[PDB]
């Protein structure tokens, strides 16, 4: 009944990037959808370790306003 | 052959919020954003080619249009992350030339950016300067004559040149049509000096005051490109 353990979910995530070879972003965007978790709750279900690897994609891909890249 | 092609970039109010003219544009490399000034506008004298950004504009996206992939990173980075889409004004395909002028019009009410202010600030220094030199002439002139007419009739030759210029208007002369001359000079000076001053006003009024643009439009940036 409890998914809480992020580490768990985190290890569970990179599994998808290793197999489905999708973008860390798309991946974790999906993981959430599949478990019915709103993005606004990513904090309690996603490991801040895997987040970092999204932040990285965002910059490398310029998905964000230069304004936010800096801070 | 050669001609000045006027290209405009307009930012309006949308049903989804106000547009922004800025260098803070997403989905474009440093290469593109590099060539722009702090205000998102291209540099005068730039050798621009088809595609290059001339004026950076941005438009709010609105829920409906948000991919769940961006709803997520919006939640990660805060509201103003993937808030807007690039709608900046680029150089059309095929065309090539060199920017020779830009012209920023801002509606009455909108906050003036840094770029705008410096320009505003500069035009004030002048409007003011223009007055000093205007006034210096007015004095140097009329006052050369007041002396002349003053000396002739009641000469303080050396005495007069000492007391500050503002003290001359004071001194009087033996009743005479020569006192009526000294009368008009006084009137003229003041009346004119005043007029010149209330002109500085009407100038400052215009410089700072907004531009009368269409309803909805917030600011317009007109780039002037020399196409060969």
């Amino acid at each position: 009944a409890k998914l809480l353990d992020r580490q768990e979910n985190g290890f569970i995530i990179e599994k998808m990037v290793e197999e489905f070879g999708m973008s860390y972003l798309e991946a974790t965007t999906a993981f959430l959808e599949e478990n019915s978790i709103p993005e606004t709750q990513f904090a309690k279900f996603i490991p801040s370790g895997i987040i970092e690897k999204i932040q990285s994609e965002a910059i490398d891909e310029n998905l964000l306003r230069p304004s936010v890249v800096r801070c | 052959m050669i001609h000045i092609q006027e290209l405009a970039c307009v930012s309006r109010d949308t049903k989804l919020g106000p547009e922004e003219i800025t260098a803070d544009i997403p989905n474009v490399g440093e290469a593109a954003l590099s060539k722009l000034d702090e205000s998102g506008i291209v540099y005068i004298g730039a050798e621009v080619t088809g595609g290059d950004i001339l004026v950076g504009k941005v438009t709010p996206k609105g829920e409906t249009q948000l991919t769940p992939e961006e709803k997520l990173l919006r939640a990660i980075f805060g509201e103003k992350a993937s808030d807007v889409k690039d709608s900046s004004l680029r150089v059309p395909n095929g065309v090539s030339g060199t920017v020779i002028d830009v012209q920023v019009f801002t509606r009455d009410g909108v906050e003036k950016d840094k770029r705008a202010l410096e320009i505003e600030e500069m035009q004030l220094k002048q409007a003011k300067k223009d007055l000093s030199e205007e006034l210096q002439i007015l004095e140097a002139g009329l006052f050369s004559r007041i002396r002349a007419v003053l000396v002739a009739g009641g000469v303080e030759a050396e005495k007069l040149d000492k007391l500050p210029r503002d003290r001359w208007l004071e001194l009087g002369l033996t009743d005479e049509e020569k006192q009526n001359q000294l009368e008009q000079l006084a009137e003229q000076y003041d009346e004119l000096k005043h007029e010149f001053e209330k002109k500085l006003e009407a100038k400052r009024r215009k410089i700072t005051q907004g531009d009368d643009l269409a309803p909805g439009v917030l600011k317009i940036v007109k780039v002037y490109l020399a196409v060969k």
